[PDB]
């Protein structure tokens, strides 16, 4: 029973990945004057089952001067990282019910990075090894921010556990408490999956394909869906921690069309933002993330830990 | 590569993502075109001129005719001269267009360029109407121009016109004072006004360092 | 147990991905087709070679700010204490430190990148 | 259309309805209807082995209520 | 004014001929506009108008299904239409 | 005559110096970039339905070339080689001798369409209008041999699309 | 037979699937590189049929020779060829590119790209039109539509 | 043997598993392999020689080596290491057949087993590749352009003449 359980999490992810490039297609063909898909498949519906089978019938290369077991690890730890990183999520109820979800979503996340730095790695290439270094870089300048930031919107939670977040916003959104907060969020989350304007491991207008420019047929699509489902999975964390859906424990179908309205508003706002403007430097984004964010992340933490002992606001679950 | 902008085998020497030297090797896109020039008629060397600068096919034309006018000691009409200004600012129009938006593009700016692209399309069926040809129509001329206008066209041209310079402005407001935009292109690639006067500089990129010519 | 279950799932499912991927399609491997990528030429050197790191100085200041972030991941529980004083106290010390060293690092140059 | 971008967005929400629903559904089949029981501390642990001993059928879902003390 | 909308769809679906004709004109051609019909070849290509629309859409072929050999079904290109139509096609006259 | 691109000088009140902090805060020109692709987002596309709508053509236009007959069935062209002599891209190839009845005409009209930059030089070097540019553009094969017309290929273009070369004849003569 | 039918059936799919999912290099030489930017602008809009540019070759399915191959450039277009995975398809867009067009005298250009690599489609033009580059992928995804791999292979 | 041949590759397929299983440990095997352009050109100048109308000819190599140093410089040259362990006929004959129920292109089947481990004929009565202009290429001087893709990225470098040519039963 748990094992219907896993698959029911794990089928429909891959699903909404799969339509959710054809989703970002048509929203950046529209935003740019064009259509998108349109032809195989009314409104381009069976594009993302063409793309697919196209990649799993090609052929896979494996490099001459590549390291072979890295290259070939590397993928399969990007798509099962992406696929557990989904378990802990309350949508109301968790497949995995966690004492500390949101320190395994930390743990994971960083976890991921290695996937990009393996692949560089191991293709043995240039532009592959600067995209690797990129991602070097990219996390060394979100990684401290990101986590003090969680610290500070969590003080008000009162424990690390996902499903209080829940009864937390019961009356109110997150959001109305700590928006600056919620903004330089946001652009953590953007930096953390490697989207635009921050889509620095790939640059494709620099360096080609980037780090995973070796890869062709099904080990490059692993990749991909990998960075689709974070995408899905970082906006619905957001939702959950920032736009709180109230529950209703003889309905819990309510919650979840809420909250994956939330999720997919959040994730259409990322495809809009990366339709809206260009990419930063590498050392920008790590110049923005270390002198601005990092001092007001820093003198938040000490407002929100002062703020519930001066207003006698302290949450409850020691 | 995306960014070498066609054929150009650029060696560059790094220190991690430091540009230490730029070789640039050119001459893949060589296809010998002055010996070519040699063996033809001055009405059959014309149709290079297109094709020396793809993006900007009347201007060339308009150059050589002038040349090869001057050697002749003869004067083109009136209204040939007319048309070939026009036909000259459109062409920068669709220069200009292509410039930023492929810059942008570089840059990670992608949906000015498709924006702006159908300005382009366009003003390709100007070219098409005055020429037959979409890009290359060889209707500048040493004499003149080849063909005259359809009784149409500078309807069409005004009404084209009366409306590009709302989708300049919806260009600028993308990126004039985007800050990402600002961080990208402020400072980058300084040039003094007496290095591009020796280095052979020329347009725009004497202009940028406030020389005040223009032919 | 169900955790170690949903790992072993989710690699198996990346695994046999993988699997089909290789053994599926029909495979024509050749020299040239598995030379490594420089946009049509051949490279000059080796990628193994030494890669310099202009912002090493930032790299090991992470190592530094990370270690504090252990530090301050247990304050939701910390705000259940009697003492209130001493804790908020402790907080803000710790808090007032690592903001000193950022701004000591900032002053001297360190966050500038190498050139 | 712009509304032509709508149908695969109802097909991701469908997709993404799915793990939420079924997790809740599949909750209440395997413990009696009742919205399976949260044990984030060690006393409700105790609370639902001490259920599941007097039971009689070793499931702690099974509730015995006043009819269960003569 | 969303109910015009819908109706101008649901009289979309009915002048198609009933829901056979409209899907089979969503899956052969990818559009469901109706226009005007201007005329029919003999190989069976069907021509409309629709000043309405932008230059461009204004107008359009529905081709045949089966020309000299070959199933059209599925299978249909630009050089298919006849001479004259082509010249009324890609707007180099006014007059069909 | 020239103007200034970047020469401005901002204010140093409290009041701008405050709409510039909350611009940097707050990201407004970010948002305004947002709003205009939302505004494009909500605009009819500039898209066609190819094949089954084509784009706008002209009377002018150059396409696959075509030999020409007289209304009685004669061919027009008379191997004067005037369109071999002009051709920029020596892509035509011409030979000819008496015909049986004493007739000029040709017995080889090749044209390597492989070589040909499509100028339309022929046409107008031609004094009896019958080596033309049809408006045909839609003959991609799928070999290079294909593309080397000879002179019963080019002849059945003529006869092919004369319908619509007459009338596009008509419409442009007078400016010739 | 049953095992006829069933290879009939999967080499549909997996044509269908190739055809409607074409990926071509972001790879372009000279003038005709630009009328293929202009197939790729709104009004034709080559996305909408599943046409999409990719920058690496080994995430590319067709090549696109858009303009003048000279003698320095063979080596690194024949080189960019290998590196894609196949099924790959090789599509000669223009006069320079199918047989040497304006340059075919000269001392620096290869006189078709056919000689450095097999070629499937030829797009005749200098340069061909933005609808006559579509109607050419057009007839490539006709083309692809027509292989028969699984037959041929259970015929063997 | 040449780039896409069945024969050099197919020593080098092995490696995969292991060891290289040969009959009577390839003591008992000669062959004499020919290069693939000398055969092609053989047949050219088949072709333009009026003299060759009713001939039979045998192509052959400049060299006949033992199976077992063919297979011991095949793996030299792929600097891949060499396992060679004895395996009986019968053995090897099961492990073919097992190989040929693949609706593909078999591995190996009983046939080139038989083919593998059976010594080259002489036929010195027939005229060969010298009657006809050409001069066989030796394998010391093509097998890099073969086996160079079957080594590893650390060797991939090695210049040809480091690999010790192998021991040749000539007369
Ligand atoms: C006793 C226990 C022994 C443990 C063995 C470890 C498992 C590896 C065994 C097979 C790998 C070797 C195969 C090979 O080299 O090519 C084969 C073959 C040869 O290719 P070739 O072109 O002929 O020549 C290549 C050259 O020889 C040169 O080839 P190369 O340069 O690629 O060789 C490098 C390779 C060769 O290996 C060696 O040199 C010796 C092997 C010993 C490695 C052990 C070191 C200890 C590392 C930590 C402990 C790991 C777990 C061990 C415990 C096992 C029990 C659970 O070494 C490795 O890459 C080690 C990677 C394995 C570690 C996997 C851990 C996953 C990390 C995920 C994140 C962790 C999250 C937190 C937890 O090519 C292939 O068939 C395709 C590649 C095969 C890859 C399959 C998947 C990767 C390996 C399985 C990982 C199992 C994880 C569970
Ligand atoms: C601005 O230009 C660009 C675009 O715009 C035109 C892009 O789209 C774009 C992104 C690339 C696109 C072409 C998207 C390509 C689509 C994927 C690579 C295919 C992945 C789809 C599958 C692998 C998903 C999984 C397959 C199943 C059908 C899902 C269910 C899984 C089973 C186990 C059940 C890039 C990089 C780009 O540069
Ligand atoms: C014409 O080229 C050739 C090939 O083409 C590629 C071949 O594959 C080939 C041999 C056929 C195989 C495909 C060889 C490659 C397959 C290997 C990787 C076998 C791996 C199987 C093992 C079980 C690996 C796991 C190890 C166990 C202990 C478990 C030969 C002989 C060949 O000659
Ligand atoms: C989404 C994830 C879950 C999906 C669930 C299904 C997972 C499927 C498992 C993954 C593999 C899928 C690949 C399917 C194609 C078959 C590949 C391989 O297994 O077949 C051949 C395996 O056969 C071997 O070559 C030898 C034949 C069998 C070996 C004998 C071993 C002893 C078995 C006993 C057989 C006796 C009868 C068996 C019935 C009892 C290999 O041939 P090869 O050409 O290299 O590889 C390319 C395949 N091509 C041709 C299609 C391109
Ligand atoms: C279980 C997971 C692994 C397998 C995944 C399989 C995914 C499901 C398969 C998706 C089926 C949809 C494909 C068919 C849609 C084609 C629509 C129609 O148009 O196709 C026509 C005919 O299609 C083909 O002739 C046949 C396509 C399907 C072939 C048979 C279906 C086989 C399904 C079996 C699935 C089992 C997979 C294998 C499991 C191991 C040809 O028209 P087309 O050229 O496009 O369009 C012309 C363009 N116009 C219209 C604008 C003018
Ligand atoms: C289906 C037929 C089954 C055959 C099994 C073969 C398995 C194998 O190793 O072969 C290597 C095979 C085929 O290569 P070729 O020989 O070049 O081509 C074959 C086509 N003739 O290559 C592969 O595909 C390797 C597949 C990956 C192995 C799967 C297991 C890997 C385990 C990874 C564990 C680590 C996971 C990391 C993330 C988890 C951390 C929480
Ligand atoms: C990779 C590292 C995996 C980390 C897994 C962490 C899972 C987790 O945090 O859940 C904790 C969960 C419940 O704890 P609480 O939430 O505090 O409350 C429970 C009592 N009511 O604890 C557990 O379930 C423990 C179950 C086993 C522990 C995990 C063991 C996994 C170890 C992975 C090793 C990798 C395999 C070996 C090779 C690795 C690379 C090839
Ligand atoms: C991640 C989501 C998608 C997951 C992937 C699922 C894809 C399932 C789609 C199945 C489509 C059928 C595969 C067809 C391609 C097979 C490979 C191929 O085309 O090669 C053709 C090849 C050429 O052979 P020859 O002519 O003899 O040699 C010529 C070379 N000298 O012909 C074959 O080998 C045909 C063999 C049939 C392959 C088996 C297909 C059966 C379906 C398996 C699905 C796997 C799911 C598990
Ligand atoms: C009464 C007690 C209350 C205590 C005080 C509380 C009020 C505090 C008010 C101030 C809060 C402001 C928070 C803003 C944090 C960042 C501000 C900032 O300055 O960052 C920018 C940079 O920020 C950015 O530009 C973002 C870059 C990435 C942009 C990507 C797209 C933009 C996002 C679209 C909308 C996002 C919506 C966020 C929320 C979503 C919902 C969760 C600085 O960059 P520069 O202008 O170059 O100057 C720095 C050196 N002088
Ligand atoms: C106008 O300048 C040019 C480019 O920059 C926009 C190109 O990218 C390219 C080629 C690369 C793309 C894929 C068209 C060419 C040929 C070119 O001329
Ligand atoms: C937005 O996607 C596209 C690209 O990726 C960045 C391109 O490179 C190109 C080719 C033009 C550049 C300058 C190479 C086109 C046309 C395009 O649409
Ligand atoms: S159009 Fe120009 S290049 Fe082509 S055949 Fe005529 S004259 Fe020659
Ligand atoms: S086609 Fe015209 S120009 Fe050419 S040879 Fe014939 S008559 Fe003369
Ligand atoms: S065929 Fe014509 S348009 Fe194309 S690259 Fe050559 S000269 Fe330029």
């Amino acid at each position: 029973m748990f094992m219907i359980n896993i698959l029911s999490l794990i089928i429909p992810i891959l699903l909404a990945v799969a339509f959710l490039t054809l989703v970002e297609r048509k929203v950046l063909g529209y935003m740019q004057l064009r259509k998108g898909p349109n032809v195989v498949g009314p409104y381009g519906l069976l594009q993302p089952i063409a793309d697919a089978l196209k990649l799993f019938t090609k052929e896979p290369l494996r490099p001459a001067t590549s390291s072979i077991s890295m290259f070939i690890i590397a993928p399969i730890l990007a798509l099962s990282l992406a696929l557990t990183m989904w378990v802990p999520l309350p949508m109301p109820y968790p497949l995995i019910n966690m004492n500390l979800g949101v320190l395994f979503m930390l743990a994971m996340s960083s976890l991921a990075v290695y996937s990009i730095l393996w692949s560089g790695w191991a293709s043995n290439s240039k532009y592959a090894l600067i995209g690797a270094l990129r991602a070097v870089a990219q996390t060394i300048s979100y990684e401290v921010t990101l986590a003090i930031i969680l610290l500070s919107v969590l003080l008000m939670n009162g424990s690390y556990t996902l499903s209080t977040l829940i009864t937390t916003q019961e009356h109110i959104w997150m959001i109305f408490t700590s928006w600056p907060l919620a903004m330089m969020w946001f652009i953590s989350t953007l930096a953390e999956t490697n989207r635009a304007p921050f889509d620095l491991t790939e640059g494709e207008s620099e360096l080609v394909s980037g780090f995973n420019v070796e890869y062709a047929a099904g080990p490059f699509a692993m990749f991909f869906m990998a960075e689709y489902a974070n995408i899905i999975m970082m906006n619905a964390f957001t939702a959950i921690l920032f736009l709180g859906a109230s529950h209703d424990p003889h309905t819990p179908e309510l919650y979840t069309i809420n909250f994956v309205l939330k999720t997919l508003a959040l994730t259409i706002t990322f495809l809009w933002i990366r339709a809206s403007y260009p990419r930063f430097r590498y050392d920008q984004l790590m110049h923005l993330l270390w002198k601005s964010f990092l001092p007001l992340t820093l003198a938040l933490c000490m407002w929100h830990i002062s703020l519930p002992i001066m207003t006698a606001s302290i949450p409850p679950q020691s | 590569h995306p960014a070498a902008h066609g054929v150009l085998r650029l060696v560059m020497e790094l220190s991690g993502e430091m540009v230490r030297k730029c070789d640039p090797h050119i001459g893949l896109l060589h296809r010998g075109t002055e010996k070519l020039i040699e063996y033809k008629t001055y009405l059959q060397a014309l149709p290079y001129f297109d094709r020396l600068d793809y993006v900007s096919m009347m201007c060339n034309e308009q150059a050589y005719s002038l040349a090869v006018e001057k050697l002749l000691n003869i004067q083109p009409p009136p209204r040939a001269q007319w048309i070939r200004v026009l036909f000259g600012e459109i062409t920068r129009l669709l220069n200009h267009i292509m410039a930023v938006t492929t810059h942008a593009l570089d840059i990670g700016a992608m949906t000015p360029f498709f924006w702006m692209f159908e300005e382009r399309e366009k003003m390709f069926e100007f070219y098409e109407r005055v020429s037959g040809a979409r890009m290359h129509a060889a209707y500048i001329r040493p004499g003149g121009v080849h063909q005259d206008l359809p009784l149409g066209l500078l309807d069409d041209i005004y009404e084209f016109s009366k409306n590009f310079s709302f989708r300049i402005d919806e260009l600028e407001e993308m990126l004039t004072n985007n800050r990402i935009w600002r961080n990208r292109t402020v400072d980058i690639g300084v040039v003094t006004a007496e290095d591009a006067l020796n280095y052979g500089f020329s347009g725009v990129m004497l202009r940028g360092s406030g020389i005040q010519w223009d032919l | 147990m169900n955790i170690m279950l949903t790992l072993l799932t989710n690699v198996t499912l990346a695994s046999l991905l993988v699997l089909i991927a290789f053994w599926l399609p029909q495979l024509n491997a050749y020299s040239e087709k598995t030379s490594p990528y420089e946009c049509g030429f051949d490279p000059m050197g080796s990628a193994r070679l030494p890669f310099s790191m202009k912002f090493f100085l930032v790299a090991i200041t992470f190592l530094l700010f990370d270690l504090e972030i252990a530090l301050l991941l247990p304050l939701p529980w910390a705000s259940q204490t009697n003492n209130l004083k001493t804790m908020l106290t402790m907080a803000l010390f710790l808090l007032i430190l690592l903001a000193a060293s950022l701004a000591y690092e900032w002053t001297q140059k360190g966050l500038e990148w190498a050139e | 259309m712009w509304f032509e971008i709508l149908p695969g967005i109802a097909v991701m929400a469908a997709c993404l309805f799915i793990p939420g629903m079924a997790t809740a559904h599949i909750h209440k089949f395997t413990n009696g209807g009742k919205e399976k029981r949260v044990a984030h501390f060690s006393y409700q642990w105790n609370l639902m082995e001490r259920d599941r001993r007097i039971s009689g059928v070793n499931r702690y879902h099974v509730t015995k209520g006043l009819e269960n003390i003569d | 004014e969303l109910v015009q909308v819908l109706r101008r769809g649901l009289q979309q679906v009915s002048g198609h001929g009933g829901l056979r004709g409209y899907l089979r004109v969503l899956f052969r051609a990818n559009d469901v506009r109706v226009g005007t019909l201007v005329g029919e070849d003999k190989y069976g290509n069907k021509y409309y108008e629709d000043n309405k629309q932008f230059f461009g859409r204004h107008r359009w072929v529905i081709y045949t299904t089966e020309m000299n050999g070959r199933d059209t079904f599925w299978d249909v290109d630009g050089s298919m239409v006849p001479p004259e139509w082509h010249r009324w096609l890609h707007c180099m006259t006014d007059d069909p | 005559t020239y103007k200034f691109v970047n020469m401005r000088e901002p204010s140093m009140d409290m009041k701008s110096v405050t709409d510039r902090a909350a611009q940097t805060l707050l990201w407004t020109e970010l948002v305004r970039g947002l709003g205009m692709t939302l505004s494009y987002l909500f605009r009819e596309p500039a898209t066609i339905n190819y094949p089954f709508e084509k784009g706008p053509l002209s009377p002018r236009f150059r396409g696959e070339h075509a030999l020409r007959r007289y209304p009685s069935g004669e061919e027009r062209c008379i191997a004067c080689k005037l369109c071999e002599a002009v051709c920029p891209a020596q892509a035509i190839t011409i030979e000819a001798e008496p015909r049986a009845d004493g007739s000029r005409r040709t017995t080889r009209y090749d044209i390597d369409m492989t070589k040909c930059i499509y100028c339309g030089f022929c046409q107008e070097a031609c004094p009896v209008d019958a080596i033309v540019e049809g408006p045909n553009f839609e003959f991609s094969t799928e070999t290079h041999e294909e593309l080397l017309y000879n002179k019963e290929k080019l002849l059945n273009n003529g006869d092919k699309w004369e319908a619509e070369i007459a009338a596009n004849i008509q419409a442009d003569y007078l400016y010739r | 037979s049953r095992g006829e039918y069933v290879v009939a059936k999967l080499d549909d799919l997996v044509n269908w699937a190739r055809r409607s999912s074409l990926w071509p290099m972001t790879f372009g030489l000279a003038c005709c590189a630009v009328e293929m930017m202009h197939m790729a602008a709104p009004r034709y809009d080559m996305d909408r049929f599943g046409v999409v540019f990719r920058a690496s070759p080994r995430q590319s399915d067709v090549m696109i020779v858009a303009g003048t191959l000279t003698n320095k450039m063979a080596p690194a277009l024949r080189k960019v060829y290998d590196q894609m995975p196949e099924p790959r398809y090789v599509v000669s867009m223009g006069s320079c590119a199918n047989g040497g067009g304006y340059y075919h005298y000269s001392y620096s250009v290869v006189r078709g790209c056919d000689r450095i690599v097999p070629v499937d489609i030829y797009v005749p033009g200098c340069p061909p039109t933005a609808e006559a580059l579509l109607y050419g992928i057009l007839q490539l995804q006709r083309k692809i539509k027509r292989e028969k791999r699984l037959r041929i292979w259970y015929r063997r | 043997f040449g780039r896409e041949d069945r024969f050099l590759n197919y020593f080098a397929s092995m490696r995969w598993f292991g060891g290289v299983p040969l009959i009577s440990l390839g003591k008992e095997t000669v062959k004499q392999p020919v290069y693939i352009v000398d055969v092609s050109k053989g047949i050219i100048n088949a072709i333009k020689d009026p003299d060759a109308k009713g001939k039979t000819f045998a192509f052959v190599g400049p060299n006949r080596y033992l199976l077992f140093d063919l297979v011991q410089y095949i793996f030299a040259v792929a600097y891949r290491p060499f396992l060679p362990y004895p395996l009986p006929h019968f053995a090897y004959r099961w492990v073919g057949r097992l190989f040929e129920v693949s609706p593909f292109e078999p591995w190996t089947t009983r046939d080139k087993v038989e083919r593998v481990h059976m010594s080259d004929m002489t036929l010195p009565h027939l005229p060969g590749l010298e009657d006809l202009g050409i001069q066989a290429t030796p394998l010391e001087l093509k097998a890099i352009e073969v086996l160079r893709r079957h080594r590893t990225y650390r060797w991939l470098t090695s210049e040809m003449e480091d690999v010790k040519p192998a021991k040749t039963v000539n007369i």
